[PDB]
RNA sequence: AACCUGGGGAACUGAAACAUCUCAGUACCCAGAGGAGAGGAAAGAGAAAUCGACUCCCUGAGUAGCGGCGAGCGAAAGGGGA
RNA sequence: AGCAGCGCCAGAGAGGGUGAAAGCCCCGUAGGCGAAAGGUGGGGGGAUAGGUGAGGGUACCCGAGUACCCCGUGGUUCGUGGAGCCAUGGGGGAAUCUGGGCGGACCACCGCCUAAGGCUAAGUACUCCGGGUGACCGAUAGCGCACCAGUACCGUGAGGGAAAGGUGAAAAGAACCCCGGGAGGGGAGUGAAAUAGAGCCUGAAACCGUGGGCUUACAAGCAGUCACGGCCCCGCAAGGGGUUGUGGCGUGCCUAUUGAAGCAUGAGCCGGCGACUCACGGUCGUGGGCGAGCUUAAGCCGUUGAGGCGGAGGCGUAGGGAAACCGAG
């Protein structure tokens, strides 16, 4: 509960610092932490790996989670503060002036 | 004009002495320099001697008490009619305490110093000195009875 | 919190409207028994006290 | 001083006033620093050694210990010990004799009329409670905004207008006090309230 | 937790010793009550042919009085309020 | 999010967060809406229990080991006092309104009230609990506990009772190579920063060390100071800094004392903690408001860091006397 935000699994641009201006796919979005993921801050892990199984495991350049407060959600007009309307039984999010 | 400058008048100063200090009031406190100078000291004022008390004198106040002690009885409250020149009209119980010089003193009682105003003056009892003053020029009604 | 009246002094010494203390005159309830007529005749009225006058008075409060 | 003035529809009509003449600075303060001591809480406390936690057990025999004498870890010249004449919770509050309320406040409005910043108005066109009315209303009316205004006023609507603007003190006619009024640069008031304000004196 | 009521109930200490007195009906122990508990519709007040249950605050008042008349203790009626 | 440019909102410019400093990004804020279920709920409504008349006669009833009296005590402002009133351990022991109790011994008068059965809301007290606010603390503070604390540990036990918070924006938490058994390091790498590298922000002092400058093995010392001189360093020089050779001078600090370098007290050293406060009432002084006046207390209304109402009451306007009383005396 309460820990509910901004977006969910879906598309949004970045207003954020290092990624500022970039738009992306939100492949992820946690809670507990308040973060995001998009394809942003993508920073790399020197790490073989934690676990021995597998042997080797990645220097992947990772996707770290972002600060959810620095993307925002965007329609026909990018990025725009959402609003929520009730239609004629539920609740559908209409933007800055758009919708969906 | 604003909150900068309208403070205190160049004389309220709130300045507490403080006693720690290495120069002003110092290794001892304010004053101090001594031992019975820790916690209290006698009195001093009523008390300490450190013998036999300076009520060596003697109550003469005879009618100290009595078990259940004060005696409800008449209280006469003693108003001069030179604050009676004050006014003109009805001058009566109800007024001079209604604002002045009276104050709930049960019983008024006119009398004394100054010149008495031409008028009614009703009241509880009067001076045989201020008897005269003003029935030598208005009305002098005495008070209730029953 | 509110110091509380010397009842003793009360019963004792009066603060004069103009501010002394009055006191009766000690001496004369039993010492007695052959004192001048002048002695003890002077031992009758009251008199004035002094620098305990303020210690006196200190007391004596609401009153 | 003297000569107010004052709005409406048919244009100022500059109206007088029996407002003092002299400005004891002083007794302002005196006020003002009335206000804010009775706006304390008293709410700041500390534990003496009594209130805090630990056993009365006196630590040590004090003697052929070689230790210093001692009592109760309570006791202030332990560290975690009890506090001394730290400040237990109180009333800040005084009573200030209301006729030098009365005399501030006279005085305050007074101040801020001889200096000319007092407007008294009355054709409030700012209709309903929304800023930007207000907002208008003050433009045709010599307030850009660039002076910080205590706005008195009966009409709560008028009062829901000002109120979000940084520049303004919008507050009912009977709420009219010292520390405000010199708390800010303008003084404009409703004449509804001006006429209260010569109620508690005029 | 604390508040409350009843049964029981100290001493240091103060009095510049101390015993009456004080501390204090406090600390505490015990029984009970409860969202409170007590008190409560006059065999009352106390001096006005007056008031009109009870409880709480302001006041009366450090007054009336109590007191090895020491140290100290300390009301009520009435008045303003809830 | 700063600075700049041009905009907008505001019944919302409380506050918080986001890589720093955001009304407009995020959560909020103002304003406004919501309960199937449980709890609460006379505030509104309804109903029931109950309740309400005048005169005359009669003398039936009106709370018993009770009133009352005495002995012993308690409560009260009342400490045996002239000692009532209320309460009651012991003894005696009534009446039913021609009854009884009280109005401070007692009596007479006048007046008040109806004991010896019970119940009664509100106004009041408190704070385990929830929330709001602070001229409240900021890790030796604040609760003993910000941390896995009534713990560890200590006591047979009642019981006592700690210490211990902070990488960074993000873990990106340092692959990989090298020396080493490891630890730990050196490179590489990440980061804005790694003497931010993991009990990791800042990182003071005591304390230990490495390098450099001046100095010291015929010299006497509260360790410094004054002078001159040599060396080293900063500046073009006039100058300054560091060091100390020789000469002059020179009895630590606090405390306590007639008197301390004192062979009197205290102190290993450093850091942090550490002691004249507040409340009420007095009394002087002082800044001011008002003036023969001055001032409100609870409280009520307002507000939600707005004030106002409220004269009960207090101080003052007359003193003197133990008092009755008299009164500028
Ligand atoms: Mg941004
Ligand atoms: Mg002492
Ligand atoms: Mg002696
Ligand atoms: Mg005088
Ligand atoms: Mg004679
Ligand atoms: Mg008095
Ligand atoms: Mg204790
Ligand atoms: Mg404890
Ligand atoms: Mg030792
Ligand atoms: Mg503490
Ligand atoms: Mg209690
Ligand atoms: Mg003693
Ligand atoms: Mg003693
Ligand atoms: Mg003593
Ligand atoms: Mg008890
Ligand atoms: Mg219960
Ligand atoms: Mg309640
Ligand atoms: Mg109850
Ligand atoms: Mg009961
Ligand atoms: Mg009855
Ligand atoms: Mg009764
Ligand atoms: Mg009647
Ligand atoms: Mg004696
Ligand atoms: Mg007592
Ligand atoms: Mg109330
Ligand atoms: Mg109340
Ligand atoms: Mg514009
Ligand atoms: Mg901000
Ligand atoms: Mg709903
Ligand atoms: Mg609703
Ligand atoms: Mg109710
Ligand atoms: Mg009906
Ligand atoms: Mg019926
Ligand atoms: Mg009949
Ligand atoms: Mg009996
Ligand atoms: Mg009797
Ligand atoms: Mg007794
Ligand atoms: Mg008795
Ligand atoms: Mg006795
Ligand atoms: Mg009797
Ligand atoms: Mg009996
Ligand atoms: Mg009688
Ligand atoms: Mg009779
Ligand atoms: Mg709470
Ligand atoms: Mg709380
Ligand atoms: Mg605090
Ligand atoms: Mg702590
Ligand atoms: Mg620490
Ligand atoms: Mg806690
Ligand atoms: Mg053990
Ligand atoms: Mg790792
Ligand atoms: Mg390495
Ligand atoms: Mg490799
Ligand atoms: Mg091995
Ligand atoms: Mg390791
Ligand atoms: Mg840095
Ligand atoms: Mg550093
Ligand atoms: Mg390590
Ligand atoms: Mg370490
Ligand atoms: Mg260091
Ligand atoms: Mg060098
Ligand atoms: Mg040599
Ligand atoms: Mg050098
Ligand atoms: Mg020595
Ligand atoms: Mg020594
Ligand atoms: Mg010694
Ligand atoms: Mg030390
Ligand atoms: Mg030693
Ligand atoms: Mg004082």
């Amino acid at each position: 509960r309460v820990k509910m935000h901004v977006k969910k699994g879906d598309t949004v641009l970045v207003a954020s610092g290092k990624y500022k201006g970039r738009v992306g796919k939100v492949k992820e979005v946690l809670p507990k932490k308040y973060a995001v993921i998009v394809e942003g801050v993508n920073i790399v892990k020197k790490a073989v790996r934690v676990s021995p199984k597998y042997p080797q495991g990645g220097f992947i350049e990772k996707e770290a989670p972002l600060h959810a407060s620095k993307v925002r959600p965007i329609c026909p007009a990018c990025g725009k503060p959402t609003r929520v309307r009730k239609k004629f039984l539920e609740n559908g999010k209409k933007i800055r002036v758009c919708a969906k | 004009d604003l909150r900068p400058n309208p403070g205190a008048n160049k004389r309220r100063k709130r300045v507490g002495r403080g006693p720690g200090s290495g120069h002003g009031k110092t290794a001892t406190r304010g004053h101090k320099g001594q031992k019975s100078r820790s916690g209290g000291l006698k009195d001093p004022r009523r008390f300490e001697g450190g013998r036999s008390t300076t009520l060596m004198r003697l109550p003469k106040r005879g009618m100290q008490g009595q078990v259940p002690g004060e005696i409800k009885r008449p209280r006469y409250q003693g108003v001069n009619l030179k604050d009676l020149a004050r006014f003109e009209g009805e001058v009566t119980p109800e007024l001079l305490v209604r604002a002045g010089l009276l104050k709930k003193g049960y019983r008024l009682k006119i009398l004394g110093e100054g010149e008495a105003k031409p008028l009614k003056v009703v009241a509880h009892a009067f001076s045989k000195s201020a008897l005269e003053k003003l029935k030598a020029a208005g009305g002098e009604p005495v008070l209730l009875e029953a | 919190p509110k110091m509380k009246t010397h009842k003793g002094a009360k019963k004792r010494v009066k603060i004069t409207a103009s501010g002394k203390v009055v006191a009766m005159k000690t001496g004369k309830r039993h010492l007695n028994w052959q004192k001048s007529g002048k002695e003890i005749r002077q031992k009758g009225r009251k008199f004035v006290l002094a620098k305990p006058e303020a210690e006196r008075i200190k007391l004596l409060l609401p009153y | 001083m003297y000569q107010i003035p004052v709005l409406s529809p048919s244009g100022r009509r500059e109206l007088a006033a029996d407002l003092p003449a002299e400005i004891n600075p002083h007794l302002l303060w005196e006020v003002v620093r009335w206000q804010l001591a009775k706006r304390r809480r008293g709410t700041a406390s500390t534990k003496t050694r009594g209130e805090v936690a630990y056993s009365g057990r006196k630590i040590w025999p004090q003697k052929h210990t070689g230790r210093a004498r001692h009592g109760d870890i309570g006791a202030p010249i332990f560290v975690g010990g009890g506090v001394v004449f730290g400040p237990k919770p109180r009333d800040y509050s005084y009573t200030l004799p209301k006729k030098v309320r009365k005399k501030g406040l006279a005085m305050a409005v007074a101040d801020r009329a001889r200096e000319g910043k007092l407007l008294l108005v009355e054709a409030f066109a700012g209709v309903n409670g929304k800023t930007k009315e207000f907002l208008a209303w003050a433009k045709e009316a010599g307030l850009d905004g660039s002076e910080s205004v205590l706005l008195v006023t009966g009409n709560e609507l008028v009062r829901r207008a000002a109120r979000n603007l940084p520049w303004v003190v919008t507050l009912a006619p009977e709420g009219l006090n010292v520390y405000d009024i010199v708390r800010t640069e303008r003084l404009v008031m409703d004449l509804d309230a001006w006429e209260v304000f010569q109620n508690r004196i005029g």
